[PDB]
């Protein structure tokens, strides 16, 4: 008289199919691409803009000697 | 593909316990017979079974 089944307590789990979390998909992405790229590119030519002052620099301490 | 081997036999290993508990074996129980399962099950397995499926 000692056998298994319980009188209660159950689920049960699923058989379910389920993780589409979105995601920030569908213009968002390709957006902030290029708004990150545009960002890179004007931090450019404040840089290589300025260098190219500081090597007329550089050329000027050499002209003004060699005679 | 490397991992789902290991992610599934890792889990796998509670399974084989099962067998263990009722047959009394690793694997290869002898176990049905041509009149039914050989003997009964112990005293368990309804809440070890319920927990892992």
């Amino acid at each position: 008289k000692q056998d298994m089944p319980p009188v209660g307590g159950y689920g049960p789990i699923d058989y379910k199919r389920n993780l589409p979390r979105r995601g920030l998909s569908g213009y968002s992405m390709f957006a902030v691409g290029i708004g990150a790229l545009l960002f890179g590119y004007w931090s450019m030519m404040k840089w290589n803009r300025e260098r190219r002052r500081l090597q007329i620099e550089d050329f000027e301490a050499r002209i003004a000697l060699m005679p | 593909a490397m991992t789902p081997f290991f992610w599934m036999f890792e889990e796998r290993e509670k399974m084989f316990e099962f067998y263990e508990r009722v047959s009394g074996a690793r694997m290869h129980a002898a176990y049905v017979r041509p009149g039914g399962v050989h003997q009964d099950l112990p005293l368990g397995l309804m809440d070890d079974i319920y927990e892992f499926s």
